[PDB]
RNA sequence: AACGAGCUUGGUGAUAGCUGGUUACCCAAAAAAUGAAUUUAAGUUCAAUUUUAAACUUGCUAAAAAAACAAAAUCAAAAAGUAAGUUUAGAUUAUAGCCAAAAGAGGGCUCUUCUGGAACGGAAAAAACCUUUAAUAGUGAAUAAUUAACAAC
RNA sequence: UCGGAGAAAAUCCUCCGAAUGAUUAUAACCUAGACUUACAAGUCAAAGUAAAAAUAUCUUUGACCCAGAUAUUUUGAUCAACGGACCAAGUUACCCUAGGGAUUCCUAUUUAAGAGUUCAUAUCGACAAUUAGGGA
């Protein structure tokens, strides 16, 4: 079964709290094929929220979308087409939660 | 083979040119455009190549597209793609052959 | 499935005709290429309803109609837009007026007398040939009492040098009311003279409607005159100088092509060589030679030569 | 595969910062270009 | 070919050009269609007529003809009700 | 299976031409238009050419 | 004195689509290793390219709508930046590429499509990455790329 | 060798057929302009003329030479190695020449249901995790 970063791979809910779902979630992520992590409700919202807050108070002129688009630097030579979607966050399978 | 379109819209043909070759009716024979067995399409006319849509009326005779065209709901009728070159030239002009 | 289906071929045939008059966002084919009447009416309709033999011969299949009478009915109620349809067809106000559109509304009528047993009309469209216009026609157009009228006649396509320009043939002024005895023959009639070859000549009548008298001098022509250069004669910048005092209201036309009287015509009183005239298709069109004419037959080298007899050059 | 690339035109619609820092009046635009090559065409496209 | 022969030191043609090909003096070869004589019970009346005409031939392929055949097959030869005196010529060719 | 026979015209010219037939039938027999002759004639089986 | 068939002379300068070699200077231009057929794939012929000369006229980049598709190339009005192009005559060689980066398809290779490259500078040494319009003399100058980077509440 | 279909313009990629017959109103000659195409071969066709008083309708392949059959017109290939030598198989370790080549279970970490009388980690240890290293 394929899946692609950001899927939420099980779904656990009740009369719980979060800390007590924490350790078996996260021990059962940890032996995924892939990268994971156990994340409640308030926690992927954070999530988001930081990383919209990223986007907006970065204080770097540059960023890749605004490079990637204008082909400024004839930058495109080096880059793939679907590079233009992405904006540098995903390379490959992979995700990189600090690019902006 | 090498099926496609011979003359583009747009493009000066003469008398006996071929427009388009098709192995089904991809485009159909409009004015001043004439069928070949192959069910190529050839100007009839020296003109101007035009591709426009219009509805289909078959030939009564013909049972399975009279039965068709019936069958189909009373709001709309179907369309067709036709090939059409606009005669570029007069018929012919009138000259002083000789004065008596 | 909720709308309901043609059940026949011909409600798609009407549902689809009607569909390609309306126009279309993608391209087509043809972008490029009175109480008291009705009252009245309605009432002769119930009495011809009664009527049982009207009744028994429609259900026998052998009933008729007059059209004579249908004819001058309809000369009354719609006559001037039918009649506005063919001059438009024919070109007439686009020609004349340089589209300028009048609806005629005088039912003119004019024929050409064979001998004295029967006349030739001149309806709209009509063909006459030369011979049959030898001697001017009979008119007679209902004026009324009083509205004074100018008549005039001219061939719109007939003009030998130059194209815009026509040739009149008669110009009667100052008609007073139905007798046209009684107008200044400003130009003579002359009969029609269409060049062999030439195609068919449409050739008018105009009925003007005059507000009150006023002299043609200009427009005054010597009788007999020969000339075609004083024939020549635009109807359009005419129009303009008496437009005041003149408006069209009656039409008739009819096509001729040439014939021997034409060529007495030409020589008796015109007095020169009769023009003769061929229609001539353009030359074919042929790719450009090639030196070597490759999976070509052995006609290619015929397509491009111009004389058809052996040439030796120097022996 | 490497080809002709269309530029969103959001890129050459300035804004009103952008002239007061190069100081360019949005009216009044200048005439005549100065250009000058400062980069070898060798490794790009034809 | 032979270009210098034994007895003669000359050119010789190659005579199964000759036997299949007709020169016009302008420099164009004239030649059959192959099979126009093969199997036409299964052929289409149109490709018989497309058979049956005498068709030109290529510049590389009048090139080579030229090549194999000697100066004698390129004269002017005065035949009396020659067919093809017109063809000899070519006419109003700007090129 | 088929073989191809000769169908000769019938309007005393030798004009003939090839056309096939299905053994088990009989003799063909057709209206053919004759050059020679400007015409449409019978044209009637005269000889067997080969077996299709 | 090395016989699956002796040795010598001659035929004989046997033949070799195979290996090797093929002798002064200067200037200019330059493919590509693509498609097709071949007892053809170690070769050849044609197309395509390239080239020399000549003729006379539009070519290249771009290219709206608009069609053709399904609901970035084909086509190419006007313009603009620019100087090539078409046709005739003559002619070989070539017809095994290599590596980088994109998109696919067979499943790291192996293929197909699109772009780029062949430093004397840089990345340590470095055909293929990056900076670099040719060729010069000078004990002048401004620059390009430029392997470096700054453990936990 | 060729045709049909998917991938979609690649493939030792995946399928179906053809070396057709049936059907007949019998389907001429001549001739602009085009397609396709190295060449060869293969397609469509206005106009004119001529037969008749709607086309053939289904939907493919073999060149040249050379042999036939006729009263001019026609016919000859599993030439299928399908651009086709008119007609020729094995074997060589006795060999020769010209060249081109080559010469899954471990082990270490992470996790820990169960084993271990009781007790996860004294000793082991399922399901898994490691850009972790090794062996037609
Ligand atoms: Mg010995
Ligand atoms: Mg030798
Ligand atoms: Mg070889
Ligand atoms: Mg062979
Ligand atoms: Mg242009
Ligand atoms: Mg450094
Ligand atoms: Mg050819
Ligand atoms: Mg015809
Ligand atoms: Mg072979
Ligand atoms: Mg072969
Ligand atoms: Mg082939
Ligand atoms: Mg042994």
């Amino acid at each position: 079964t394929p899946v692609k970063t950001g899927c939420l791979v099980v779904e656990m809910g009740g009369r719980c709290e979060f800390e007590e779902v924490k350790g078996i979630l996260n021990q059962v992520a940890h032996k995924l094929p892939f990268p994971a992590k156990a994340v409640s409700r308030k926690t992927l919202e954070r999530m988001h929220q930081n990383q919209r807050e990223r986007e907006l108070n970065n204080q770097n002129p540059w960023t890749f979308e605004h490079i990637a688009t204008a082909n400024m630097f004839g930058i495109r030579k080096f880059l793939s087409p679907y590079d233009l979607t992405q904006k540098g966050r995903y390379w490959g399978k992979f995700y990189m939660p600090k690019r902006v | 083979k090498h099926y496609g379109i011979k003359k583009m819209e747009g493009h000066y043909v003469h008398a006996g040119n071929i427009l388009g070759t098709q192995r089904q009716f991809r485009w159909h024979p409009g004015a001043h455009v004439g069928l070949g067995r192959n069910k190529c399409l050839y100007a009839l006319e020296e003109g101007i190549v035009r591709y426009t849509k219009d509805v289909y009326v078959p030939n009564p005779k013909n049972t399975e597209a009279v039965d068709l065209v019936t069958s189909l709901p009373k709001g709309a009728v179907l369309y067709k793609t036709f090939v059409h070159v606009v005669p570029a030239k007069p018929e012919g002009t009138f000259k002083l052959v000789d004065m008596l | 499935e909720r709308l309901e289906k043609y059940r026949s071929f011909e409600r798609y045939r009407r549902r689809a005709e009607q569909e390609a008059r309306a126009p279309h966002w993608w391209r087509t084919y043809r972008e490029h290429f009175r109480t008291q009447k009705l009252l009245e009416r309605k009432h002769f309709l119930r009495e011809l309803r009664a009527n049982v033999e009207e009744e028994r011969a429609a259900r026998l299949r052998t009933a008729s109609i007059p059209l004579e009478a249908v004819r001058a009915e309809w000369e009354r109620t719609c006559g001037p837009y039918h009649k506005q349809r063919l001059a438009e067809y024919y070109g007439l106000y686009r020609d004349l007026f340089h589209g300028a559109t009048f609806v005629p509304w005088v039912p003119l009528h004019v024929a050409y007398a064979v001998g004295e047993e029967d006349l030739i009309p001149v309806y709209h469209g009509n063909e006459v040939t030369p011979t049959e216009a030898s001697r001017a026609p009979e008119v007679t157009y209902e004026a009324d009492k009083d509205s004074l009228w100018t008549l005039l006649f001219i061939n719109l396509d007939g003009h030998l040098l130059e194209p815009d320009a026509e040739y009149v043939h008669w110009l009667l002024t100052n008609i007073p009311s139905n007798r046209v005895a009684e107008g200044q023959e400003t130009c003579p009639y002359l009969p029609p003279f269409p060049a062999r070859g030439s195609g068919f000549h449409r050739f008018a009548f105009l009925l003007f409607k005059q507000d009150k008298p006023i002299n043609f001098s200009e427009d005054t022509r010597p009788s007999p005159c020969y000339q075609l250069a004083q024939r020549t004669f635009r109807t359009f910048d005419f129009y303009k100088r008496h437009q005041e005092a003149m408006t069209p209201a009656g039409l008739a036309f009819f096509q001729c092509r040439w014939d021997d009287s034409v060529t007495h015509t030409f020589h008796q009183l015109l007095d020169m060589r009769e023009p003769v005239f061929e229609f001539v298709r353009p030359p074919p069109y042929h790719p450009k030679q090639k030196r070597f004419p490759h999976e070509q037959p052995l006609r290619y080298l015929d397509r491009y030569r111009d004389s058809h007899e052996p040439t030796y050059g120097i022996y | 595969k490497f080809t002709k690339s269309r530029i969103p035109d959001k890129v050459f619609q300035p804004k009103p910062e952008d002239h007061e820092k190069y100081g360019g009046d949005p009216q009044n635009p200048h005439k005549l270009h100065i250009v000058t090559r400062i980069r070898s065409t060798k490794r790009r496209p034809y | 070919l032979t270009y210098c022969s034994t007895r003669k030191g000359k050119r010789k043609t190659v005579k199964s050009v000759v036997h299949r090909f007709l020169r016009l003096h302008s420099g164009l070869w004239l030649r059959r269609k192959a099979g126009y004589k093969k199997k036409l019970w299964k052929k289409s009346t149109a490709r018989k007529k497309r058979l049956r005409e005498f068709v030109f031939c290529s510049k590389t392929q009048s090139k080579l003809l030229d090549k194999m055949t000697t100066s004698f097959w390129k004269r002017r030869n005065w035949y009396a009700g020659d067919p093809y005196q017109m063809y000899h010529d070519r006419t109003n060719l700007r090129v | 299976k088929t073989i191809l026979v000769k169908l000769v015209s019938q309007a005393g010219t030798g004009f003939s031409f090839n056309h096939k037939r299905s053994r088990l039938r009989e003799k063909l027999s057709l209206l053919h238009y004759d050059p020679i002759v400007n015409k449409k004639v019978l044209f009637v089986e005269q000889k067997k050419i080969r077996s299709l």
